[PDB]
């Protein structure tokens, strides 16, 4: 029925192409070949009864071309390492100069279950979550516990356009 | 012991083996090396074959005594090593007939090499017939003589197991062009074994129409109509026959091919393409295995009458369905592939007649000639399926040609070595130059920067539009 265009964002590191792997593969892997460019990888579902499919891309050199069309953007940061929070300010000032400026996005806190490396604290996000306009949850591609809600909430939220 | 550290390691791959084999000077090391082939797995030292014969025959007899221990065991273990070495020894050698005739030797091989003589044989007679339909009458005819003396001691070494032949439908046969000396398509029954060279060949079974159709529904009716279908150990198989072509040529790019492929997958690039096996038999002649469920774009636009964009639609669904998008991204990783492998190789020659479309969406380029030292197109129809110049799956096209590239340069020795190797006392009209391998190394742009690359793959393109 309908496509979505939806854009992994974050530090490199934080999580991005695990969790799209997970998502759409059920697939996870410790060894990392760094990501050149960008990659999709697609899946459907479906939301309040109607069959959606799902475009997802999984972003140095910046091509600004590859932010058009976007309906959703899901921005990660790595829970364990504060820096890549840190630029979660650095990665909300470009997405509003190269994207929509009324599109759906959810803040994701990526590798939960590092429990005793956890250096981002659940309620400092959430509050700087609902103290912005960002949906906000934190995942594991690791344990995959809370991926498919994710998407499912975004997919679910974005599809509240009418 | 520095070199023997090496040696011992985890480190130590038949391609080191072969590397250090070609180029040390040292009798001490290429004797060790002769002795350490038999580690290595079968299977993994059979893909270096064409390079071991080949050095064996140009290279100084110290090499050949080092290799022809290891080779000799396997001929002695395996009659379809055997085969495959009698016949690449031949092809290469126009050193080689000391061995040749002492490998076919003992130290019973007749069914295998007359059944094989006779194929060459009919192919050169329907040169006297000027079309295609007229050729495959007379293959039919000619293949039926073949039923006569079916269950025999004989079986195709372009098959990945042991086997014996039982039936080949002639009625199924069909000729590819109107060429002088014309390949011919042959479809092959034949009975699974354990292993070929320890078991009884099979007794005669008695005997008792050929259109379109995709493969598994041409195993279906094949089967039904066979004397040994009912049996669980019957498989069909399937051969192109080249009487009048070399295919030495063609053997080089399928292992590059096949190379680029495991590079391509051990790092995480999914670029798509397709080696088809290769069968010297001499520089005449040779046989290839064909890909299933794919024709030729030049036949695709002739039945149709459409354009190829209109032919997706047509045989996948719209745009909006799952199996074009599907069709569409098996089509885009197929290009950037195909691409890739026609720069490496400078691969020319290029048009619709020489790219197939497979059922899934995927494009096969097929004739290697034109490559390297001897002396690929972007065109707008296949522009308008990527969606387009601005099109995301266009821009990804480009992406994964370069990721493709970043890859093929992480192991670029292991890519020069199968061609450099080949050169040696080499007529081959792809080695006519100074300068092929060298040339071809430069092609790698091994110094670039990656955002010399990103310019680069732009350039590529540029290129590739114009026709
Ligand atoms: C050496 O050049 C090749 C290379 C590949 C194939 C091939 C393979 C591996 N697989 C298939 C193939 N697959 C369809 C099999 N059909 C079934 C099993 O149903 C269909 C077709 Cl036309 N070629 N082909 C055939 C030839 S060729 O010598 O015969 N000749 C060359 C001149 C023309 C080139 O343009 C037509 C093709
Ligand atoms: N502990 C943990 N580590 C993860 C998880 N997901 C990814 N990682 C690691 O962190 C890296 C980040 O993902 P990566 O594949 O580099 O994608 P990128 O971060 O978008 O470049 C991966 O290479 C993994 O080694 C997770 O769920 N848990």
């Amino acid at each position: 029925d309908y496509l979505f265009k939806v854009v992994l964002i974050g530090d490199s590191g934080v999580g991005k192409s695990n969790l799209l792997s997970r998502f759409t593969r059920n697939e996870f892997n410790l060894e990392s070949k760094s990501t050149i460019g960008v990659e999709f990888a697609t899946r459907s579902i479906q939301v309040d009864g109607k069959t959606i499919k799902a475009q997802i891309w999984d972003t140095r050199a910046i091509t600004s071309a590859y932010y058009r069309g976007a309906v959703g953007a899901l921005l990660v940061y790595d829970i364990a390492k504060h820096l890549t929070y840190e630029n979660v300010e650095r990665w909300l000032k470009e997405l509003r100069d190269h994207a929509d400026s009324n599109i759906v996005i959810m803040l994701v806190g990526n590798k939960s279950d590092l429990r005793h490396l956890r250096a981002v604290p659940t309620d400092e996000a959430r509050a700087f979550a609902e103290k912005n306009g960002l949906s906000f949850i934190e995942t594991s591609a690791l344990d995959s516990t809370n991926v498919e809600a994710a998407f499912q909430t975004i997919l679910t939220e974005i599809y509240r356009i009418v | 012991s520095w070199l023997l550290r090496l040696f011992e390691s985890k480190l130590f791959d038949i391609s080191m083996a072969i590397s250090y084999l070609y180029n040390s000077k040292e009798p001490g090391v290429q004797a060790y090396i002769g002795n350490r082939l038999f580690c290595f797995r079968n299977e993994d030292v059979d893909f270096y074959l064409p390079q071991l014969l080949n050095m064996y025959i140009h290279m100084d007899e110290d090499v050949g005594d080092a290799i022809k221990p290891y080779i000799v065991h396997r001929c002695r273990q395996s009659i379809n090593f055997s085969l495959q070495c009698a016949l690449l020894l031949g092809a290469y050698s126009s050193r080689g007939t000391k061995l040749r005739k002492l490998i076919l030797s003992d130290e019973r091989l007749a069914p295998e090499r007359e059944f094989i003589k006779s194929l060459m044989a009919i192919g050169k007679r329907l040169a006297t017939l000027p079309t295609k339909e007229q050729k495959t009458q007379r293959l039919i005819s000619e293949l039926s003589l073949l039923n006569h003396k079916l269950p025999a001691r004989v079986w195709l070494p372009t098959a990945g197991f042991d086997h014996h032949v039982v039936r080949v439908p002639h009625t199924q046969a069909v000729v590819l062009n109107s060429k002088d000396k014309a390949p011919y398509l042959i479809y092959v029954e034949v009975l699974e074994c354990e292993n070929f060279d320890t078991t009884s060949v099979p007794a005669r079974i008695p005997e008792n129409v050929a259109l379109k159709e995709p493969w598994q529904e041409k195993v279906r009716r094949i089967r039904e109509g066979s004397p040994y279908g009912h049996l669980p150990n019957w498989r069909l198989l399937s051969v192109i026959v080249k009487c009048g072509d070399d295919l030495r040529q063609e053997l080089l790019a399928f292992q590059v091919l096949k190379q680029l492929q495991s590079i391509w997958e051990q790092e995480r690039v999914p670029l798509w393409i397709k080696p088809y096996k290769i069968l010297v038999i001499s520089a005449d002649s040779g046989m290839i295995e064909p890909v299933v469920n794919a024709v030729s774009i030049h036949q695709v636009k002739k039945q149709s009458q459409l354009s190829l964009l209109d032919y997706f639609l047509q045989e996948h669904g719209s745009y909006t369905t799952e199996a074009f998008l599907s069709a569409q991204r098996n089509f885009v990783q197929s290009c950037a592939g195909y691409c890739l492998v026609c720069y490496l190789l400078q691969v020319k020659d290029r048009h619709n007649g020489n790219i197939l479309l497979d059922a899934e969406g995927h494009i096969i380029h097929i004739d290697f000639g034109f490559i390297l030292s001897s002396s690929f197109k972007l065109t707008t129809e296949f522009v308008d399926v990527m969606g387009g110049l601005d099109g995301d799956m266009f821009n990804y096209y480009k992406m994964l040609m370069l990721q493709g590239l970043i890859a093929a340069r992480k192991h670029m020795d292991k890519v020069v070595q199968i061609v450099e190797i080949m050169q040696q006392g080499s007529q081959l009209p792809c080695f006519h130059g100074s300068s092929t391998i060298r040339n071809l190394k430069e092609r790698f742009h091994m110094s670039m920067t990656e955002e010399q690359l990103q310019l680069l793959v732009e350039q590529m393109v540029d290129g590739s539009m114009r026709s």
